[PDB]
């Protein structure tokens, strides 16, 4: 689980790799069900104000 | 602790053993 | 089938030195350009892996420590798989794996394996092409379980890392063409994962499948023109390491060093970097270990009156059973224990060997003659003639009840509670048992009973690990 | 290896037999075992063949149905079933060895380890 | 299938023996060759129509290609008058020759 914007991403996934992670704990990257295809996960905008 | 003058140097290392004598483990300097 | 060729060759064996080698993705995880640090089975570098060869028939089942790394040479297609097992017999399932030329098998099963097992080539001049594979691996496979099939895994050098974590069996893979004379390369080269397969069994011995030629036959031998080509194959045996893989831009481990294989890498990990720059820096600490246990307590002292009931010159009648209290002092239930005296000697609860541990308040012993057809009557809810008008016992915990028939001694001056007297003649269920029953007081004070506590001897002038009187 | 026959006499035809083929040495396992007749007057004619497993087998034409070959790797011996006779299954009848393990090294091999035959004769 | 081989071929002791064996197609098959002398059980001679177990002197020379599988003794003598049988397999199927006939003049 987790919320972020999904976008197409460059990153070459090795056919054995399901999903890519960032530093301390948090996915990066993740191939989807049923179509293979890598998705990026950023973060939704945020900041102080 | 390890005594080294880099990896852009030489792999040379000595080690330290800080408060021991040299009785329980190629030159060893008391 | 199970043809043996292993005649007599006991050459000693050879090591050749894996430099940098056998460094898989001990992750399913990408990884940016970050020097991640895992502790994982590895195989140190610059270990002496051992050197077997296609020919001299080398192929002796070797011991499947944690995991092993395998190497091979293998301009041709020489080497088929490996049979992964325990006993490589009957009754133990074993993993067998082996690739034709287009497809890989995979079978678990109950195998039933030879001595020397390998697969005979053959091309039939037709069609130069099929190398026509025999199997000379088992005599009989059946009653299994696992079943899998896909495209093979395999100078063409090949790098194995085969590994056996609950229940799963791993595969990590490199197959690369190689330029170098006779040994494994210098450059880094990162294994990736094959399969995992459930296969779920206990493998500690392994042996590689050979292809061989039939040269030439000779009538009666069937061991006779066994040809093994050309080949080499190196076993290395995977450690639990600490590693600091250095990832790529694209996730790919492009450089590694071994915490454990000496000073400098050591620090090269503490500091997660490749380049360490100039100074002293601190990794670890030494601390020298116990080398043995010193236990040790007070002298020993008056021994419970394990005195005074079983020799009693005469018991006491069941209608007026004894009971005596037993406290403070240490109770040896060891002796009475081994005592092969006793007819029978039932404890509920505790094991009559842990008793030296355990302490308890207060003691007493019911003691009594009975005869040996009212024995069962000593038991929590039973009922008959003396456990309904004589010593009953409750239905809650029970301590432990020994009995011992007393035929010589007390074989009408005994008599049962209406008051019967026993028909007790000197010449087997009708001559008099003693017995004694040990209720034990476990909450009622502070504990003053406990066995004693057996001592050690003293070791002076070495770091030991002791225990004075419970400190 | 040595092989040797037993098992044949005479019968009369539709009757019943077992042939018997004993081996010299436990290398009994990595032969493919193979039976042949010998009509009294005429050349060698296949009869049927057992792999060194015993998962193929495989019988001529003029013997389907008759015949069950059986091989025992542990009493280290072959067997031949005998079943509603032909008068022409009277032969001496050989036990060979390929030393093929399957069906498909057959070919690769002659038939190279030979028992002494024995005879059987099928006679009202 | 069908292994046709001539009846009976003589040589005198010294010279050279030829043997063949014709069929469908023989040329894709490895085809064996066969001793037996009277009275005896066979012996091998070739095998995957070029080998020659061990043991086998280098005389018994023979190949196969074509339609016809062939059979040499170089330096025939006194020993080779014998039955020689072409044998080949197909489908699974053993499949034995008539058999040619030494005579050792
Ligand atoms: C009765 O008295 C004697 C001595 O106090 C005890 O006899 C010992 O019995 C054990 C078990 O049968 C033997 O292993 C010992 O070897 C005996 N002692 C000797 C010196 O031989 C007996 O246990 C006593 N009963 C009680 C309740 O104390
Ligand atoms: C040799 C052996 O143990 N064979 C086992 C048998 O004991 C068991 O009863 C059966 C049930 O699956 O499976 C097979
Ligand atoms: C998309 C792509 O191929 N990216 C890189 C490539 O630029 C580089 O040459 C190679 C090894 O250096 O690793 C990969
Ligand atoms: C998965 O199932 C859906 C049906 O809801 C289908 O539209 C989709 O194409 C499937 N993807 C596959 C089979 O890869
Ligand atoms: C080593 O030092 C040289 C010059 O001092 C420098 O050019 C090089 O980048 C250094 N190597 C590193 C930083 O890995
Ligand atoms: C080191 O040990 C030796 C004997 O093992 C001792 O004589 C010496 O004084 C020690 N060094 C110290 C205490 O600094």
């Amino acid at each position: 689980t987790g919320t972020g914007v999904l976008t197409e991403s460059n990153k070459k996934f090795l056919p054995f790799q399901q999903f890519g992670r960032d530093i301390a704990d948090t996915t990066d990257a993740v191939r989807d069900p049923q179509t293979l295809e890598i998705l990026d996960i950023t973060p939704c905008s945020f900041g102080g104000v | 602790s390890v005594i080294t003058p880099g990896t852009n140097t030489s792999n040379q290392v000595a080690v330290l053993y800080q408060d021991v004598n040299c009785t329980e483990v190629s030159n060893v300097f008391q | 089938q199970c043809v043996n060729l292993t005649t007599r060759t006991q050459l000693p064996p050879a090591y050749t030195n894996s430099f940098t080698r056998g460094v898989y993705y001990p992750d399913k995880v990408f990884r940016s350009s970050v020097l991640h640090s895992t502790q994982d089975l590895f195989l140190p570098f610059f270990s002496n892996v051992t050197w077997f060869h296609a020919k001299r028939f080398d192929n002796p089942v070797l011991p499947f420590n944690d995991g092993v790394y395998f190497a091979s040479t293998e301009k041709s297609n020489i080497i088929r798989g490996w049979i992964f097992g325990t006993t490589l017999d009957s009754k133990t399932q074993s993993l067998l794996i082996v690739n034709n030329a287009t497809n890989v098998v995979i079978k678990v099963c109950e195998f039933q394996f030879c001595n020397d097992p390998f697969l005979g080539v053959y091309y039939h001049k037709n069609n130069k092409s099929w190398m026509e594979s025999e199997f000379r691996v088992y005599s009989s496979a059946n009653n299994c379980t696992f079943e899998y099939v896909s495209q093979p895994f395999l100078k063409n050098l090949r790098e194995f890392v085969f590994k056996n974590i609950d229940g799963y069996f791993k595969i990590y893979s490199k197959h690369t063409p190689i330029n170098l004379v006779r040994d494994l390369p210098q450059g880094f080269s990162a294994l990736e994962p094959l399969v995992d397969l459930p296969i779920g069994i206990n493998i500690t011995r392994f042996q590689t499948l050979l292809a061989l030629h039939r040269s030439y036959l000779t009538p009666g031998d069937s061991s006779s023109g066994w040809t093994a080509g050309a080949a080499a194959y190196y076993v290395g045996y995977l450690q639990p390491r600490t590693f600091l893989l250095k990832y790529n831009e694209n996730g790919t481990i492009t450089d590694a060093v071994d915490c454990a294989l000496d000073p400098l890498s050591e620090t090269k990990c503490t500091l997660k970097s490749f380049t360490v720059e100039k100074g002293i820096y601190q990794t670890s600490n030494f601390r020298v270990q116990p080398t043995e246990s010193i236990v040790r307590f007070p002298n020993i002292t008056n021994l419970c009156p394990f005195g005074e009931v079983f020799n009693a010159t005469r018991f006491a009648s069941v209608y007026a059973w004894n009971r005596k209290r037993i406290s403070n002092c240490v109770a040896d239930y060891s002796v009475l224990y081994n005592s092969a005296s006793f007819s029978t000697f039932k404890c509920y609860g505790v094991s009559p060997t842990k008793l030296n541990d355990l302490c308890f308040t207060n003691v007493y012993a019911d003691s009594f003659v009975i005869r040996g057809d009212e024995v069962r009557q000593i038991a929590p809810g039973q009922t008959g003639k003396i456990a309904d008008y004589n010593y009953k016992l409750p239905d809650d915990f029970t301590g432990c009840v020994i009995a011992w028939n007393s035929n010589n001694l007390d074989s009408y001056n005994y008599l049962y509670r209406p008051l019967q007297s026993y028909g007790f003649q000197p010449t087997v269920g009708y001559q008099p048992y003693r017995v004694v029953v040990l209720s034990f007081e476990l909450l009622h004070a502070p504990a003053t009973v406990c066995g004693p506590k057996k001592s050690t001897n003293l070791v002076k002038n070495k770091c030991v690990n002791f225990n004075f009187n419970g400190l | 290896v040595q092989l040797v026959e037993s098992g044949g006499g005479l019968v009369k035809p539709g009757g019943s037999l077992r042939l018997s083929c004993a081996a010299s040495e436990f290398t009994f396992s990595s032969y493919s075992m193979n039976w042949v007749r010998q009509a009294p007057g005429k050349g060698l004619e296949w009869v049927s063949s057992i792999s060194s497993s015993g998962s193929q087998i495989y019988y001529a034409d003029s013997v389907k149905g008759r015949f069950t070959i059986s091989r025992d790797n542990a009493k280290k011996s072959l067997y031949l079933q005998m079943n509603s006779l032909r008068v022409e299954d009277t032969a001496v009848y050989y036990c060979a060895t390929n030393g093929g393990a399957h069906s498909s090294t057959w070919s690769f091999y002659g038939m190279d380890v030979w028992g002494q035959g024995t005879t059987v004769t099928v006679s009202s | 299938y069908e292994l046709t081989q001539p009846p009976s071929v003589s040589v005198s002791p010294g010279q050279t023996a030829t043997i063949t064996c014709s069929g469908d197609k023989l040329g894709d098959k490895y085809a064996c060759w066969y001793q037996q002398r009277p009275g005896q059980s066979p012996v091998l001679v070739i095998y995957q129509d070029s080998k020659r177990p061990s043991g086998i002197p280098e005389r018994f020379s023979g190949s196969n290609s074509g339609n016809t599988a062939t059979l040499t003794i170089g330096g025939t003598q006194a020993m080779d008058e014998a039955a020689y049988f072409c044998q080949a397999w197909d489908s699974n199927t053993g499949v034995f020759g008539g058999g040619t006939k030494l005579t050792v003049l």
